């Protein structure tokens, strides 16, 4: 199927598939045709994936054909035009010779951007292996046009000079010999830097790709690591570590994930992570949520608080997560930008596009110790430029986000370490630096991925996490106000023939206030509406009579308890293994 | 090349089918270039010769031989010592008496057939003579010879006193020593091809010898006259059967492919004395990490005294580079040091080899790529260019101390917008090399060849006259200053500009604090560093009187315990850029003291690699990029300037102390001995440290005057910094590990009391009792908390959170443990009441001025 998509560009594609698939064995493509003429596609591979099966696999031939095919491309173009060569045909066979090796398009401001390809034999950076790199002028480009485009120089003039010492008449003697002439005085015009710069403006129409800046890394599933290119599509890690039509530019220069481990650093890392917390029948959510940050973006909008412990692994985990990645997922994102007011009423400021194709928010410098949380998280949260998701929240022992907030948000998660000889501060302060635990951890997460890929695709759906819900649920508790009343007068009472009115559900909440926390004035309609949202909405239904009824439920009164008929509304192994 | 590419499908698609394995008897074709051995049958070894003829007559490099075996053709290898450097004449008359006397010695072998018969002698001669060393071989292919025969014939030939005679009157002073004894058994070279350093010998004459057993004293020796009308390697070849020219008579019976590019690391690398390398050894391997293909580079350099290659040990198997520690500029500057007008004319050879090349490639239309190689060749070892942050090529020029520095930037790059000594070095030394290649053409018009030579070569410096002159213009010369800007690239220069911790830009080097003493480098490097400090101009450390005077008004002024030495050594490990120790340095004390001498010095003795003079609005700024940036790039951040009476501060101090872009510190803060930095935090910062100085006969004005402006005295003082620097790390790798000083921690204690709240309630109100029973609960402790604040400072209200989390984040997290229940009460701990005694089983919560240095 590759190849067919990759020359599906070819308006008679047919008689090349026919040439190709009808081949030991073959049998006339096995009777498939095409499976009988399978439909067309979006942009898939293109003929630089037949350009790449060749030259490992046979490339004498592949050499000689392309040689031939080089040389055949400037004898035509120094045989139509006498002996003069100039830039669009130098910049011809060009394209013809790196055509898969760069490319150059149009980003924001009109001016043309030089995208390079590169390749083990290459002074890199630190890993830019297998990735598109930006040049801002075409540097090998110029030395290839000086240098390798000189054999090809020389290849012409041996084969004028051939043609020369041949038995013909004079007259065609006298041709060749002006030809070679002018041809001699054309080929010094390659080392010209006019010249070059005028070649280099003219393939820029060659090389173009259009389709280039606009579809750079909008695939989620493909990371830029140091050993080149890494796939999440399939269950097993791919590491595409040879060329490759995936047109992606920004890369991570640690990741260098050599698949899952259980060397010594990875069995330290796993045993450092976890155990020392206490977990209930191998807890795990945690990292969990800490994973699915190779992701880009189109997931679930959960969010993470980790404001538990004073000397705890705290920030450990959180920098190491973010000195794994990159430039692709980290942002260090002081939490002004959702504290302290909405800093000068200005969204545009940092926010989106701060986090603009990255998956990895979070928040660890700390204010005072207290001033707000709501700000603009509402709107941040919600998918509505891209939406984008993964922020963990850890920023102090101090509980610093703490507003009211009662538009029952399932979507946010809170969890404390429960645990904080000497402190053994390390850890953070030199065994995060080193590259080889960055690389164990990178594996360890891609495992933990393709672990939700195999069985709980997406975290809704997975078993269920106890204390995390507990915590969060207990971080509602810490809103209490309503989600209290709730919790608390309400009750799911189904046998109960009983009908709660809104200005009886409304009293019923200011009394228990006025009773249980402080004294302020109400509003029914305000009431109302806050407890519309409420966990009680699947208990609200609309009444024959153009209104709302509370129904199959009891408003408890002071010292009034439960009624019958009435509900309230660890492995052997290792625990990275199935459970 | 055609004929060569015929060669090529010739050896490889057909003839790879008779491959020998290595010491193969039946071996008869070497091609030392592939490193091929062959067993070709008589057909295939006469199209090989075919195809090896035509690459001969158009001057292809070959270097294929044939083994002689048991029985073959006959070959004699003279190696000559000559009187003189001149070809000596070698004319008919003496080949002609050569080939008699060796034809005695054939015949008094005995072992020729009777009968009448032709043989063959050709002479192929070394092409000119090198140092007096010359050669010619004697080829008699035809004659086939057994190999004991050929060394009894090699034998007696040693010896004959008329060849001896013939060669002394040739010029040759080895008479009795230049034929090879070794000729009979040798793998012989088939014409057209050399050892791969060597010029292939030219066939100059060719002779028939005619002898008859029934008449042997007639011996016609007629010299062959159309030797061009055959295929001259396959005649000459001592294993051939199916000469035309040559019938047989049967008498009775590693590998280098430099490209012209490595030799020149051959001839550089030789000349340097460091055959034996005590402290180099591995230095030069690590200077070769940069090339690929190092194994032969290797092999040739450190393979011989002897030492066996360090038993094969390869440094553990090629170990990679540790960092970008050394290039090719590391053995570059390995020469000019022992053998300058050498490496001078090794260089000048290359210089001129190059541009020879590209002159007689395009014959006189020199461009702009062409001058750029060669600026590139020439002066690759002092600039580099990058992209950095607009993307504009920006240039790094290395500054040598014969040059116009600024002040003190003499051992390291420096930025600049426009090569200025590019410019002039284009114009003023590559016109040497262009009259040298003037030279050179004017030198081979004064040849005697034929005519079309003479106009090929006028032509050519016609044209090349108005392309010499080019050089000298300036557009000509921008556009290879443009074209060379994609030859100097580094593509990570400005990456690693600044980034080595262990390195200083000094007025007299580069200082290295890699090892414990000091270095001062003081001559070329592969450090790539560009941030340098004028001031700085370390003089090792001296005793002298100016830094005694130093050392006396610095420290010996403010009163320590047990030689306290903690204040300046976190005055010191400013020189580091990052990742050290992240404590910080409150200076509220004293009035007219050092505070403004010692903090305004040790930043004056730096510049822009660490001194930012950061003011006091980055401490108070209330709420909370683009500030502390000065700080960022450097390593040392200080305030000054007394600017009020009394303000709160805490700001973003949380994170700007510790780290967490790069991580830096030592920041020293003084405002004034006024009440200033202060605001109550519950972090328990043990990373802030606060010093008040116990000075206020004589105020000295003369320090604070002019004395700092001495740079002299910077120089001094500089030299006690650096040596406090590796002090510290020898004794003390860390300040956390430091031995511990009662004055200092004892201050910042009180400071921590005199902020009150936290410290004074888990100071006083409580004590730890492990034989207490009383398990206190965290709302009794908040309770306590405020019946304590309300009875001994200030009566207000309190709500339980706030207070609650302080207390379960303070210091007492010691005395909080997890338990079982999921409580945060206290575990042996006590409160006190008030008036409460401390009951028993309760715990409460020399300077001389001589040799005024280290402490145990």
């Amino acid at each position: 199927s590759n190849v067919v998509f990759a020359l599906a560009n070819t308006s008679a594609n047919y008689r090349p598939l026919a040439e190709w698939f009808s081949q030991t064995g073959g049998k006339e493509k096995l009777e498939k045709l095409w499976n009988d003429a399978s439909h067309h596609t979006e942009k898939k591979i293109t003929k630089r994936s037949i350009m790449y099966w060749a030259h490992k696999h046979a490339p004498q031939q592949y050499k000689e054909i392309v040689e031939q095919g080089y040389f055949s491309i400037l004898a035509e173009y120094v045989y139509s035009y006498n002996g003069m060569l100039e830039h669009y045909m130098i910049a011809k066979v060009i394209y013809a010779m790196m055509g898969n090796k760069f490319v150059v398009d149009v980003d924001s401001n009109g001016k043309y951007v030089w995208f390079e390809f590169v390749l083990p034999g290459q002074p890199m950076n630190q890993g830019e292996i297998w990735k598109w790199r930006k040049e801002v002028n075409p540097d090998e480009l110029h030395i290839y046009i000086s240098e390798n485009f000189s054999r090809v120089m020389d290849r012409i003039t041996e084969h004028i000079k051939y043609h020369l010492s041949q038995p013909h008449e004079s007259n065609i003697l006298n041709y060749y010999k002006k030809l070679l002439k002018a041809f001699e005085r054309s080929k010094s015009k390659i080392f010209n830097d006019s010249f070059k710069k005028g070649v280099i403006r003219q393939a820029e129409f060659l090389f173009r790709q259009r389709s280039f800046i606009q579809t750079l890394d909008t695939n989620p599933h493909l990371l830029g690591v140091g050993n080149g290119v890494l796939s999440i599509e399939t269950i097993p890690a791919k590491l595409i570590n040879h060329f490759h039509e995936h047109p992606i530019h920004q890369y991570t220069h640690i990741c260098y994930v050599p698949f899952n481990p259980e060397n010594p650093w990875t069995k330290l890392l796993l045993n450092a992570l976890q155990d020392i917390i206490p977990e209930l029948d191998a807890r795990l959510w945690i990292m969990f949520y800490l994973s699915t940050a190779i992701f880009r973006g189109l997931k679930e909008a959960l969010m993470l608080l980790w404001l538990g412990g004073g000397c705890n692994g705290k920030t450990f985990l959180m920098r190491l997560v973010a000195m794994v990645l990159g430039d692709h997922y980290a942002s260090k994102l002081n939490i002004s930008l959702l504290t302290s007011c909405r800093e000068t009423a200005e969204k545009p400021n940092s926010a989106f596009m701060r986090l603009k194709g990255r998956g990895y928010g979070y928040f660890e410098e700390t204010n005072k110790s207290e001033v707000l949380n709501t700000s603009r998280l509402k709107e941040m949260v919600n998918p509505g430029f891209q939406m984008t998701a993964t922020m963990v929240a850890a920023s102090n022992y101090n509980f610093i986000i703490d507003t009211t907030d009662h538009g029952t948000w399932r979507r946010l998660r809170h969890y404390r370490s429960k645990v904080k000889k000497k402190e053994d501060p390390r850890f953070i302060h030199e065994y995060i630096m080193d590259p080889d635990c960055q690389n164990a951890f990178f594996s360890i997460l891609v495992y933990f991925w393709e672990k939700l890929q195999k069985e709980y695709n997406g975290q809704i759906k997975k078993v269920f996490c106890p204390t995390i819900e507990s915590e969060t649920e207990a971080y509602r508790k810490s809103q209490d106000t309503l989600h209290r009343f709730i919790t608390e007068r309400v009750v799911e009472s189904p046998s109960a023939e009983t009908v709660y009115n809104l200005s009886e559900v409304v009293t019923a909440y200011a009394e228990w206030y006025n009773t249980n926390i402080n004294v302020k004035r109400h509003i029914a309609l305000e009431l109302s509406q806050e407890l519309e949202n409420s966990v009680l909405e699947k208990y609200l239904q609309w009444s024959p009579n153009k209104t709302r009824i509370l129904k199959g439920c009891r408003i408890l009164h002071k010292f009034e308890t439960l009624q019958p008929g009435e509900s309230y509304i660890e492995p052997k192994n290792k625990w990275w293994e199935w459970s | 090349l055609a004929e060569v590419q015929a060669l090529e499908t010739l050896l490889t698609r057909e003839l790879s089918v008779f491959l020998t394995e290595p010491g193969s008897k039946k071996t008869n074709i070497i091609n030392r270039i592939t490193g091929k051995t062959y067993a070709l049958p008589s057909t295939e070894l006469l199209r090989l010769y075919e195809h090896l003829e035509q690459c001969r007559k158009q001057g292809a490099l070959m270097y294929f031989l044939e083994r002689q075996g048991t029985y073959s053709g006959l070959m004699l290898d003279y190696d000559l010592k000559l009187n003189t450097n001149a070809v000596p004449p070698l004319e008919p008359p003496a080949l002609s008496r050569l080939c008699h006397r060796i034809f005695v010695h054939i015949k008094n072998s005995s072992v020729l057939p009777e009968g009448s018969h032709k043989i063959h002698f050709f002479f192929t001669l070394k092409p000119e003579v090198v140092q007096g060393k010359y050669g010619f071989h004697v080829l008699i292919p035809g004659l086939k010879l057994a190999a004991s025969t050929k060394k009894s014939i090699i034998g007696s030939l040693q010896h004959d006193a008329t060849v001896q005679k013939i060669l002394h009157e040739q010029g040759v002073t080895n008479p009795e020593s230049c034929l090879d004894p070794h000729s009979a058994s040798v793998p012989s070279l088939l014409y057209g091809s050399s050892k791969l350093n060597h010029k292939p010998y030219q066939l100059k004459t060719g002779f028939e010898l005619v002898f008859d057993s029934s008449d042997p004293d007639y011996i016609p020796i007629h010299q062959i006259k159309n030797l061009e009308s055959y295929n001259l390697v396959s005649e000459l070849s001592l294993t051939n059967e199916q000469g035309s020219l040559v019938r047989p008579v049967y008498c009775a019976a590693m590998l280098h492919d430099p490209e012209a590019r490595y030799l020149h690391k051959i001839l550089n690398l030789l000349p340097p004395e460091y055959y034996v390398e005590y402290p180099l050894w591995s230095n030069v391997v690590f200077a070769l990490a940069n090339t690929s293909a190092n194994y032969r580079p290797l092999a040739e350099w450190f393979s011989q005294t002897g030492g066996k290659e360090k038993l094969e040990k390869l440094w553990n198997d090629a170990s990679h580079h540790t960092e970008k520690k050394i290039t090719k500029r590391s053995i570059m500057y390995w020469a000019h040091k022992h053998a300058p007008q050498q490496y001078k004319e090794i260089v000048e050879q290359g210089y001129f080899s190059i541009l020879a090349e590209y002159v007689y490639s395009y014959n006189g239309m020199l461009e702009h790529y062409m001058i750029a190689k060669v600026i590139y060749a020439m002066m690759g070892n002092k600039f580099v260019v990058d992209v950095d942050s607009n993307g504009k090529y920006v240039w790094f020029e290395f500054v040598l101390p014969g040059q116009p520095m600024n002040q003190g930037e003499i051992w390291k790059w420096r930025k600049e917008v426009n090569p200025d000594e590019l410019h002039i070095y284009i114009s003023e030394n590559f016109s040497r090399v262009m009259d040298r290649i003037t030279e050179h053409i004017k030198y081979h018009l004064s040849q005697p060849h034929e005519s079309n030579i003479l106009n090929y070569y006028k032509k050519l410096l016609k044209a090349f006259e108005r392309s010499k002159s080019k050089i000298f213009n300036d557009s000509f010369k921008k556009g290879v200053i443009r074209q060379a800007e994609f030859l100097f690239r580094q593509r990570s220069f400005i990456q690693t500009l600044d980034t080595n911790p262990h390195l200083l830009g000094v007025g007299n080097g580069v200082l290295s604090i890699e090892t414990i003493p000091a270095k001062l480098i003081n001559h070329f490097h592969e450090h790539p560093i560009h941030q340098y400090t004028h001031i700085c101009y370390v003089p090792f450390n001296p005793e002298n009187p100016w830094t005694k005077l130093l050392l006396n008004a610095l420290q010996d002024i403010i009163p320590e315990l047990d030689a306290r030495l903690w204040i300046m050594f976190y005055l010191s490990t400013a020189i580091f850029r990052g990742l050290k120790e992240a404590l910080m340095l409150l200076w509220l004390g004293g009035g007219c003291n050092g505070k403004t001498f010692l903090m305004r010095l040790v930043a004056m003795v730096l510049g822009d690699h660490y001194a930012s003079k950061l003011n006091i609005s980055l401490l108070t700024s209330c709420r909370e990029n683009s500030a502390f940036m000065r700080l960022k790039g450097r390593g040392y951040g200080y305030f000054e300037e007394t600017n009020k009476s009394e303000v709160l501060n805490t700001s973003r101090l949380k994170e700007m102390v510790n780290p967490g872009f790069q991580m830096t510190a030592t920041m020293v803060a003084a405002s004034n001995y006024n009440f200033i930095i202060d605001t109550t935090d519950h972090g328990t910062w043990r990373r802030l440290r606060h010093y008040r100085s116990k000075v206020k006969k004589k105020e000295d004005p003369r320090f604070i005057h002019e004395y700092i402006m001495d740079p002299d005295c910077q120089n001094a003082f500089f030299s006690i910094l650096v040596y406090f620097w590796e002090k510290l790390q020898k004794e003390y790798n860390g300040q956390i590990k430091k031995v511990f000083c009662p004055t200092i921690e004892s201050e910042t204690e009180a400071y921590r009391k005199s902020q009150d709240t936290l410290h004074r309630f888990i100071t006083e109100r409580v004590v730890e009792s492990p034989s207490a029973e009383t398990v206190y609960n965290l709302s009794e402790v908040v309770t306590a908390y405020a019946e304590w604040y309300n009875t001994n400072i200030n009566v207000k209200r309190h709500i339980a959170l706030e207070l609650s989390q302080e207390l379960e984040n303070s210091v007492l997290e010691k005395y909080l443990q997890w338990s079982p229940n999921k409580t945060r009460i206290l575990k042996g701990c006590r409160i006190l009441h008030k008036f409460e005694t401390l009951q028993p089983g309760e715990s409460y919560i020399c300077e001389p001025k001589n040799k005024w240095w280290e402490w145990s």
